[PDB]
């Protein structure tokens, strides 16, 4: 019973690490997205801020 | 004192005849407006007139995990 349930609960542990990998790389790519937009949003004010 | 009311408007109109900024600046207004123009740029930054944002970002490299299992 245990050697059956050792492989049973293992494959539910194998699929947990692929849910965690699929959202981590999807989010860590996404955190650089608006941060690329933020710096251009930053720079377009600073050239306006210098003139005013 | 409406006789003083006319006499500070009429010597305000004389100031409205201007050619190049200050009337009696000399070395005074030329040095001060240049000393102050640096200080609005000195601790602020080096910025041109119209240059857009020019850069490039690199994201985190997605490494893999090795796992002999079962």
């Amino acid at each position: 019973i245990d050697l059956e349930k050792s492989q049973q609960a293992l494959v539910q542990k194998r699929h947990y690490l692929f849910d965690v990998q699929r959202n981590n790389i999807a989010m860590a790519l996404e955190v650089t997205y608006r941060e690329r937009l933020h710096r251009v949003y930053k720079e377009i004010k600073n050239r306006l801020d210098y003139h005013i | 004192v409406q006789k003083l009311f006319v006499d500070k408007i009429r010597e305000y109109r004389t100031k409205r005849q201007t050619s190049g900024g200050p009337v009696d600046a000399g070395p005074e207004y030329q040095q001060d407006l240049d000393r102050e123009l640096f200080k609005l740029k000195q601790m602020y930054g080096k910025a041109d007139m119209n240059t857009f944002p020019n850069f490039t970002f690199e994201d985190p490299k997605f490494e893999a995990v090795e796992k002999p299992q079962s």
